């Protein structure tokens, strides 16, 4: 599918990666340099647009779903890690409604 | 201590 | 006390230092960017921002004229987080602990 892909990294995750919420997500979370030592017990699964970016770069993924499941991972993560009504999932609540109104618009 | 690394801190403070 | 000069390097090399490694420390050694950290209101609240970071280059580069004008700025440091956030707040229990440190080690100048 390489017309939805290429459509995931130049309209999904550039809009994403522009929006002034997206510099939380835009590396891995190092719990190690952040003083988060329970980030790994909870977290299993880590991803952040950083790692989807340089997946789409490097053609790593073999289809749009596999791409889109590693958004709804990171997405899913904070949620998990986080409690409503924290700052940062507000942020995410919010790139998550915009990432819904452009996989919308995903070609076939 | 600083850049990214403080905000992120700072950020999951809230 | 006229040497203000020595009053104000025991606030940087005591005070300063022994408030710096304390744990709850960190969310004060930089400057709020409260566009970053998506704090609308912030600086419409707080109209005089002040951090640890600030006031440790102050004391290096001999800016305060006296220590009341130093211990000034970290009354500032410590209510502006009072009033711009809501008590029992994670941050304001960690300004609670280093404001108390902070007046317990100002008592031996």
């Amino acid at each position: 599918q390489t017309n939805q892909l290429q459509y995931l990294l130049r309209v999904v995750l550039k809009t994403l990666w522009k929006h002034q919420f997206a510099w939380p997500f835009q590396q891995p979370v190092d719990a190690v340099k952040l003083n988060l030592p329970d980030y790994y017990k909870i977290i299993k699964t880590p991803m952040d647009m950083g790692t989807i970016k340089k997946r789409l770069e490097n053609n790593y993924y073999w289809n749009a779903q596999e791409c889109i499941q590693d958004f709804n991972t990171m997405f899913t993560n904070c949620y998990i890690y986080n409690k409503p009504g924290d700052d940062i999932v507000l942020m995410a609540e919010a790139l998550e409604k915009l990432f819904l109104q452009k996989i919308n618009e995903l070609p076939t | 201590w600083k850049n990214w690394c403080w905000l992120k801190r700072k950020l999951l403070l809230r």
